[PDB]
DNA sequence: TCAATATCCACCTGCAGATACTACCAAAAGTGTATTTGGAAACTGCTCCATCAAAAGGCATGTTCAGCTGGATTCCAGCTGAACATGCCTTTTGATGGAGCAGTTTCCAAATACACTTTTGGTAGTATCTGCAGGTGGATATTGA
DNA sequence: TCAATATCCACCTGCAGATACTACCAAAAGTGTATTTGGAAACTGCTCCATCAAAAGGCATGTTCAGCTGGAATCCAGCTGAACATGCCTTTTGATGGAGCAGTTTCCAAATACACTTTTGGTAGTATCTGCAGGTGGATATTGA
C-alpha cells in the first residue's frame, strides 16, 4: 500500500493499549481471526505492529479502512477529545443523508475524507479529514461528529482547525431534513454526560 | 506560488551585496534557489532522523544544532 | 549607488529573508521525510536554520566574486557558482 | 576548602570532574585533569572577552553583543583559525570591499 | 534543573573589563562556546589514552590534546596557565 | 597478538567472485575500511544514547546511525540486511 | 557448541565486534542485537565493494585485485565516493580525465 | 606533441614520482626544527606515508588549480591560480 | 637546498599527472612553498603524538593519525 | 592524399616474486548456564507553547531607458617546450648497534561509601539604565556645469 | 573649480525593554575521612630494524631555437540598474488545543561469575602460477610532403 497510509496505521495502533488491543482489532475485522491467532502479543509493541503491517501488506488497505480503525478507537477513547453540542430546528433515510453530506462537502471542497459507522439508539459517527481546492487532507487532525437520525441534536468535537465549522452545520442542515442549527450553551470533555441531559431535555420539553 | 518563489530578488540581491557583489545576472536568482534547496534537503533529513529517534513530533533546536555540526557546521547562539 | 547598500548591509546583523515564506519552504521539506506527517517546529529552530542558511549563502556569494575578477569581470554568473562549489567540495 | 579556590580559578573544578566522568571518555580520571582543563578554559574565555570589550569600546558602547565576539574573533589570526568552521548568530560579516 | 557556565563568565568579565557588561544572547556564545572546547580537548584525551593502551586520563593528556588543538602562541600560554594551576593545587 | 578482518574478506571474495584473488596492499586498504566505518557508526550511536539519556546501546541506535551516515540507496540496502540478521538470531 | 555468525547467517564476526564496542567506551551497556546489526551492515559494504573491484580487475584482463582496482571503483560510483571523498587510497592513482 | 603521451602515460600508472632520499632528507630537515633540536629516527613505512599524501595533496591541487586557468580564457599554469583555490578551499 | 631537490621535471610530472598542459616557469618555486607547509604541519603533530609516548621513533601509526586529525584520512598502513 | 616513423596493438615465452595450501599448536577468546539486579517500557496526567485564523500597510512587482560592460578580432613581442650532449646524484647492497618491546615488583593514586556543609538555579518583585528612534543644526562630495 | 543636494556627523531629548540587584529557598551537589584495590611507573634484558658506508648508470641539467600564446587596444551590441506608481502578502495579536515532560510500577533484559570448547594467528615448508618484461610480428595516424 500506500507509505502515507502504512505510518498512518502504525501510528494509529500504537497508541492502543495493550490491554484493549484485540478488542478493537476485532471490531475492525480488516484481518481475519486466524491472521490474529498467528500473531504473538507478548513481545514489545514495535515487533507486534511491524507483524500487523505486514499482515495488511499482504492484503491490500485504503484509507478508508484506516479511517475506519481510527473511528472505532475514538468510540472507546471518547474523553480524549471536548465535545460541543448543536441544535437543528425548522423541520430522509440514513443512506439519502449519508450522500447528500458526502456530495455538498464533495462539491465545497475537492479534497476530501469522510466515512460513517452506525451505533445503536440510531446514532451514526462520522469522521471527517478536511482538504482544499489544491492539496490533500490532513488525516491527523480530523473532525468527529455523532449525530443521532432520531433526534435534531448533533455532537462536535473540537479540532484544532477552524475555517470548516458553518460548511459543517450547513451539510448537517440540508442532508436532514431541516433548515437552520444553533449551538446549545453546553460543552465538555464527557460525552455522555451532554448525551444525557441533551435526550432529557428532548424526552421531557 | 511555488513555496521557493518566495525567496524572492531583492533578498538575494541583499545577500549578494552584504557578499560584496556589484552587480548581477538574471539567472542567479534560479540558481540561489536550487542551491538553497539542496542545503535545506541535507539539513531537514538528518535533523527529523533524530527526532523520530526520540519518538518526538516536534523539531527542537538541538536537532538542527546536532544536524548542522555533523554536515560540518556548528553554530553557538542556541541551545 | 551600489556602494551605500553594500557598506549599509555589512555594518548590520539582521536576516535578510522574510520568515513565512522560509517556514513554509521548510516544511514542505519536512514532510517528504515524515510520510506524510505535519511534524511541528519550535520557533527557535526555524531561527537556527535561517542563520545558517543565511551565512551559506553569503560566504558562497564571496568565494564566487572572488572567481569573476579572476576572469576579468565584474558581473557575477552562474558559470562561476558552480565552480566554487567543485572546488570547496 | 573549594577545588577551584585551592587552584586561584573561578571556573568550576568538581563539575568539570563529573562531566568527565559522565561521559564515557575513559574508565578513570585523575585529580589534575578537571583543573588543568578548566584553567585553560578560564584563559581562553577571558582572552575573547578582552577583545570583545575592545571592540565595544571602540563603537562607543557599554555591553557586549554578538557583534562585538564576530569581530574579535575575525579579527584575530589565531583565533579565526580555531573557530573558522563557525558561524555565530547575529554577528554579520566584516566589512570588505576590493577594487577589480 | 537547567545548568549553564554564566556565573563564572561574568566574573571573568568583572575581572578583566570592570565597566563592562553582557547581554543575553551573547552569553548563550559563550555558553556554546565552552561546551565545544571541552568535547574537542576530552575527545582527543579519550583517543591518545586509546591509542597507547592507558585506563586513565590525567594531566598529560590534556597538556597534548591541548597542544594539537589550539594554535601556536594560545597553545603556549594555555599550556602555561594549567600547569600553574595543578602546581599550586598540589601544594595546599 | 595482533588481530585482523582478513579471514572474513576472504570468504566474502570467494563468495561473490570465486575466480578472483586479492593482494596483501589491497587487504591493508580493506581493513582499514572495516576500521573506519565501524569507529563512525559506533560514535554516531555513542551520541543518540547520551542526548536522549540513555546508557544502553542497541539495534535501534546503530540503525539510526546508519541512517544518518550512509547516503540513500545504500543505507536502505544496509538497513535490510541487518534488520534480516537480526530477526533469523532471534529467532534461533 | 553453535556461533552467533551462523545463528544470524553471516560472515562476520559477532563476538568480536561485541567486544570492541564493550573496550571502546561508548556507553555503559551494550545489548544482544547491536553487533549483529553492525556485523550485517559490514560484510554487505565489503561485498559491495569487492564485486565492483572485481568487475574493475575482469575489464582490465586481470585475475587478483590491487589498490587501483579498488580506486576505480570507488570513484566510478557517485555513493561510495561520497562516503570516501576525505580519503586517499595508496598506490591507487587518479581517474584519466583530460580537459 | 609529446604533452598528450606523457599525460596518458602519467595518469594510467600509480607510482610515485617525487625521488625517495630527497624528500627523506627535507621531512628529516624538518623534524629537527621541532624535538627541541635531537634528532629522531624514522620508520620506512611512514616515510612513505608521508609521499603518498603529499604526492596526492599535490595532484588534487593541480587539478582544482588548472580549472581556474581555463575560466580566465588561458591555457598556461600561473601562481594566482594556485593561490586562489587554496583560498577557496580554506586553507 | 634541501628544496630544490624536488626538481623541475618531477613537479612537471606531478602537473601532468593532474591534466596540465603548460606550466610557468613560476610554478616550480611556489610548489616547494605549498609543500614545505604541508609538511609542517603533519610532522609536528607526528612528533606530539610521538612524544607523549616516550620513544624516539617516528611510526606509521603517528603520521595516521596526525592525517586524520587534519582530516586526511589514509588508508593502507594502518 | 602518401607514408615511415614511430606508434600502436596484439601475441608468445620465460621466470621470479608473491600468492595459496597444508600441518601443528596453543592460547585466548567465545559459548553455555544460573543468579541477581537495575534500566527502560507502559500508562497517567498536567501545563506550556505550538498551530490556526483575522486585519492593514509596507515592501515587492512591473515597465522603460541609457549607460556600462562583455565578447570577438587583430597584432606583436615574450616565453615555453623540444632536442641533444654531459655528468652528477640516486639507487642498491651489506655489517652494526641503539632503541622498542616484553616481563616482574610495588607503591602510589583512584574508586566506594557515608555525613555534612555549601552552592547554584529559579521565582517575586524591583529599579535602574543603556541603547535606539526621532529632531534639529552644522558641514562636506558629487552630481551636473 | 562652483555649487545644492543629499548625505554625514554630531548633539540632544525621551522612553522602554532589558540588565543588575535583593530575598529566599531548598535541592542538588560537592567536600572530608577511611578503606580497599589495581594500574602504571621503574628496572632489566634481548633482538630487530634503522642508520651509515661504498660503486654504477640513469635521470637531470644546460643551451638554443622555433613557434605558440598572453596581453593590450578597438569596437559593437546586449543587458543590468535606477526610478516611479501600485497592490498583495507578511507581520502582529489573541484563542485554543495537543503534545512534551514528569511520576509510578514492574518486568524483562543486561551484568556477573565459572567451567568448557573452539578458532585464529603464527611458523615451516611446498609449490605453483600470475603477471611483467622482453621481444616478434602485424597494422594505423600523422605531420612533413
Amino acid at each position: 500500500m500506500d507509505e502515507t497510509v502504512a505510518e498512518f496505521i502504525k501510528r494509529t495502533i500504537l497508541k492502543i493499549p495493550m490491554n484493549e488491543l484485540t478488542t478493537i482489532l476485532k471490531a475492525w475485522d480488516f484481518l481475519s481471526e486466524n491472521q490474529l491467532q498467528t500473531v504473538n502479543f507478548r513481545q514489545r509493541k514495535e515487533s507486534v505492529v511491524q507483524h500487523l503491517i505486514h499482515l495488511c501488506e499482504e492484503k491490500r488497505a485504503s484509507i478508508s479502512d484506516a479511517a475506519l480503525l481510527d473511528i472505532i478507537y475514538m468510540q472507546f477513547h471518547q474523553h480524549q477529545k471536548v465535545w460541543d453540542v448543536f441544535q437543528m430546528s425548522k423541520g430522509f433515510d440514513m443512506k439519502q443523508f449519508k450522500n447528500s453530506f458526502k456530495k455538498i462537502l464533495q462539491r465545497a471542497l475537492k479534497n476530501v475524507t469522510v466515512s460513517f459507522r452506525e451505533t445503536e439508539e440510531n446514532a451514526v459517527w462520522i469522521r471527517i479529514a478536511w482538504g482544499t481546492q489544491y492539496t490533500k487532507p490532513n488525516q491527523y487532525k480530523p473532525t468527529y461528529v455523532v449525530y443521532y437520525s432520531q433526534t435534531p441534536y448533533a455532537f462536535t468535537s473540537s479540532s484544532m482547525l477552524r475555517r470548516n465549522t458553518p460548511l459543517l452545520g450547513q451539510a448537517l442542515t440540508i442532508a436532514s431534513k431541516h433548515h437552520q442549527i444553533v449551538k446549545m450553551d453546553l460543552r465538555s470533555r464527557y460525552l455522555d454526560s451532554l448525551k444525557a441531559i441533551v435526550f432529557k431535555q428532548y424526552n421531557q420539553t | 506560488r511555488d513555496n521557493i518563489q518566495g525567496i524572492t530578488k531583492p533578498a538575494i540581491r541583499r545577500l549578494a551585496r552584504r557578499g560584496g557583489v556589484k552587480r548581477i545576472s538574471g539567472l542567479i536568482y534560479e540558481e540561489t534557489r536550487g542551491v538553497l534547496k539542496v542545503f535545506l534537503e541535507n539539513v531537514i533529513r538528518d535533523a527529523v532522523t533524530y527526532t523520530e529517534h526520540a519518538k518526538r513530533k516536534t523539531v527542537t533546536a538541538m536537532d538542527v544544532v546536532y544536524a548542522l555540526k555533523r554536515q560540518g557546521r556548528t553554530l553557538y547562539g542556541f541551545g | 549607488g551600489w556602494l551605500k547598500e553594500i557598506r549599509k548591509l555589512q555594518k548590520s546583523t539582521h536576516l535578510l529573508i522574510r520568515k513565512l515564506p522560509f517556514s513554509r519552504l521548510a516544511r514542505e521539506i519536512c514532510v517528504k521525510f515524515t510520510r506524510g506527517v505535519d511534524f511541528n517546529w519550535q520557533a527557535q529552530a526555524l531561527l537556527a536554520l535561517q542563520e545558517a542558511a543565511e551565512a551559506f549563502l553569503v560566504h558562497l556569494f564571496e568565494d564566487a566574486y572572488l572567481l569573476t575578477l579572476h576572469a576579468g569581470r565584474v558581473t557575477l554568473f552562474p558559470k562561476d557558482v558552480q565552480l566554487a562549489r567543485r572546488i570547496r567540495g | 576548602k573549594s577545588r577551584s579556590s585551592r587552584a586561584g580559578l573561578q571556573f568550576p573544578v568538581g563539575r568539570v570532574h563529573r562531566l568527565l566522568r559522565k561521559g564515557n571518555y575513559a574508565e578513570r580520571v585523575g585529580a589534575g585533569a578537571p583543573v588543568y582543563l578548566a584553567a585553560v578554559l578560564e584563559y581562553l574565555t577571558a582572552e575573547i572577552l578582552e577583545l570583545a570589550g575592545n571592540a565595544a569600546r571602540d563603537n562607543k558602547k557599554t555591553r557586549i553583543i554578538p557583534r562585538h565576539l564576530q569581530l574579535a574573533i575575525r579579527n584575530d589570526e589565531e583565533l579565526n583559525k580555531l573557530l573558522g568552521r563557525v558561524t555565530i548568530a547575529q554577528g554579520g560579516v566584516l566589512p570588505n570591499i576590493q577594487a577589480v | 534543573r537547567k545548568e549553564s557556565y554564566s556565573v563564572y563568565v561574568y566574573k571573568v568579565l568583572k575581572q578583566v573589563h570592570p565597566d563592562t557588561g553582557i547581554s543575553s544572547k551573547a552569553m548563550g556564545i559563550m555558553n556554546s562556546f565552552v561546551n565545544d572546547i571541552f568535547e574537542r580537548i576530552a575527545g582527543e584525551a579519550s583517543r591518545l589514552a586509546h591509542y597507547n593502551k592507558r585506563s586513565t586520563i590525567t594531566s598529560r593528556e590534556i597538556q597534548t590534546a591541548v597542544r594539537l588543538l589550539l594554535p601556536g602562541e594560545l597553545a603556549k600560554h594555555a599550556v602555561s596557565e594549567g600547569t600553574k594551576a595543578v602546581t599550586k593545587y598540589t601544594s595546599s
